[PDB]
RNA sequence: UAAUCUUAU
RNA sequence: AAGUAAUUAAUAUUAGUAAAACAAUAAGUUAUAAAUAAAUAGAAUAUAUAUAAAAAAAUAUAUUAAAUAUUU
RNA sequence: AAAUUUAAUAUAACUAUUAAUAGAAGGUUACUAAUAAAUUAAUAAUUAAUUUUAAAACCUAAAGGUAAACCUUUAUAUUAAUAAUGUUAUGAAUAAUUAUUAAUAAUAAUAAACUAAGUGAACUGAAACAUCUAAGUAACUUAAGGAUAAGAAAUCAACAGAGAUAUUAUGAGUAUUGGUGAGAGAAAAUAAUAAAGGUCUAAUAAGUAUUAUGUGAAAAAAAUGUAAGAAAAUAGGAUAACAAAUUCUAAGACUAAAUACUAUUAAUAAGUAUAGUAAGUACCGUAAGGGAA
């Protein structure tokens, strides 16, 4: 299991490392400073309202989201709903198609 | 906006010192520029421009006859009030830099803004000025004796 | 001479202070084996299809 | 006229 | 002491392979279907058919394909 | 059993490629401008490696000068403290010289190519010429580094997707564009080359985005002078325009490797003996400069 870990791919250990499981990221927004706070999300700091941009950059993001995909490991990553990004399946079944092709 | 003709310019890293052949007599009074002097519209050197500088482009006619020109930022010397160091001081001041200050409040609040962009868009001599601004709160804020 | 800070920049050097103070997420060994049977079953299913 | 600018000490 | 080299294109000759060729990591290039500006159109002796202008569909003009068998 | 030949090798050639490694004194004339060890390994002398150590005149923009190799300062310096010494005026005081100790400054000879930035021709081509071209090339100027630049998407794409840069194959001389002349000419995508390639150092960014106007890589913007001038992720940017939908988060940052140029070593030469070491000498010119045998 430990070898199995091991074996996945290097960025997604790498972001593991730092944004591990054991806590629960909170969907929304949040305070900066706050340590369930959200890696994928605009959270904001509490002196100053200035959105910081998210500590990972979006595509970057999307990549590990591709990555746990990948390797079955979605769940344990922090939850991107709010990250307009939706991925593959999902996102085919629950689009709503243009304004251009329905009408 | 870009600070291509700032953030370019580069300076010989110093070696630190744990004797050289040749050391100057004086003191390096101020801190070092991050950026140095600018070598290339030298006149931006004496104030503060907000890193503007002249461009060259091309004159062009209805019969499409190009011909080299320069363009310059609008300069006026001004003298402003600090009130950090209790006095007026003048210096060459592109308007917009002008219409900056008032935006802000004051030739200090100028200065001392933390951004990186600001610190680009001094000069050397608007650094100096910045050293100058800082020191003197810093001493206001903090007699030797607590 | 360096430059004296700025009073923001102080504040700043604070707030980094005050974030370092507290315990850092480290990766926990029983997180890591969770998601390493998780990969296995992902792994199993696979096969399975 | 404590806009700007010119000269002298 | 003076018709050379590089990167391409078209023709020829000979060789290799050949309805395929080169490269074979995946691409890609040319050939394998003609025509039209372009479009959702496109092949059984010719008098049949394809595309273009025309049109209900033919004709008419141009070019193409199509003849106990073994594809160009 | 010694000689002869053949091929290879030097401190003793340069040139091109490939691979590896690394990023460094000239002159002038003389009071000529030198060395000394130790330790470790190999076998007391030894060679090598690793080291510490003496000397080293004058000149080569910036001790300060000058007509380069000279002159002028005066570290056989000045100040202080003392010690022996001679003189003067009254054991104490003042000046002079020598000798010890302490204090107080000393010397820009430094490449070349490569990189980035500023300015930026013209000949020429168009069979004339002015738009265009040559060309952001030559040239001049400035600044850094062993490399520099670039670099982790306010990017591409198309409703499926990818996932930093760098530059090579293809794409493709296609799209795009041009006094629609001369001519110029992408990107996606797929491959190689490459390195662990991601990672916070911003309390997340206005006179900023944007607009107007003048300029601006022949095709694709990102830049910029002058004034107007926003918004909080319930928000911005991205396409003539709008509506949908996608995608990214500017105004804060760091970054090895592939690459350029030099120098050395090694290899390979249907390369050079007029591209085979002399000499940047002779000589020519006031000079920049040219330049033999
Ligand atoms: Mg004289
Ligand atoms: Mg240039
Ligand atoms: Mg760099
Ligand atoms: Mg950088
Ligand atoms: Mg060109
Ligand atoms: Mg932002
Ligand atoms: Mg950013
Ligand atoms: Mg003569």
């Amino acid at each position: 299991y430990k070898q199995y870990f091991d074996s996945l791919p290097l960025k997604l250990k790498s972001f593991f490392q730092r944004y591990p499981p054991s806590i629960k990221y909170s969907p929304v927004s949040t305070s900066t400073k706050a340590i369930n706070a959200n890696p994928f999300l605009p959270n904001k700091h509490p002196v100053t309202q200035r959105f910081h941009d998210p500590k990972y950059s979006l595509r970057r993001m999307s990549d590990v989201y591709k990555l746990a995909l990948r390797y079955g490991v979605e769940e344990f990553l922090p939850p991107i709903e709010n990250t307009k990004k939706l991925f593959f399946e999902e996102k085919y079944n629950k689009k709503t198609l243009m304004k251009g092709v329905l009408l | 906006r870009q600070w291509r003709l700032i953030e370019t310019r580069k300076i010989a890293k110093q070696p630190n010192y744990q004797k050289p052949l040749h050391m100057p007599k004086e003191r390096k009074k101020f801190p070092d520029y991050k950026y140095g002097e600018s070598n290339i519209f030298k006149q931006s050197n004496k104030g503060l421009y907000g890193g503007s500088f002249v461009q060259f482009g091309n004159n062009i006619s209805e019969s499409k006859a190009k011909t080299r020109k320069k363009w310059l930022p609008n300069v006026v010397k001004k003298g402003l009030w600090s009130e950090t160091l209790n006095r007026k001081i003048s210096i060459k001041m592109t308007a917009k830099v002008l219409k900056t200050i008032s935006k802000e409040g004051g030739i200090d609040n100028y200065l001392t803004k933390e951004k990186s962009a600001r610190i680009k868009e001094l000069g050397p001599t608007g650094w100096k000025l910045r050293y100058r601004v800082l020191k003197r709160k810093d001493e206001i804020e903090n007699p030797p004796h607590k | 001479p360096e430059m004296p800070l700025t009073e923001v920049r102080k504040s700043h050097l604070a707030e980094k202070k005050e974030l370092a103070e507290r315990e850092v997420p480290k990766l926990t060994e029983e997180d890591m084996e969770a998601i390493g049977a998780r990969v296995f079953e992902f792994l199993e299913k696979q096969k399975r299809e």
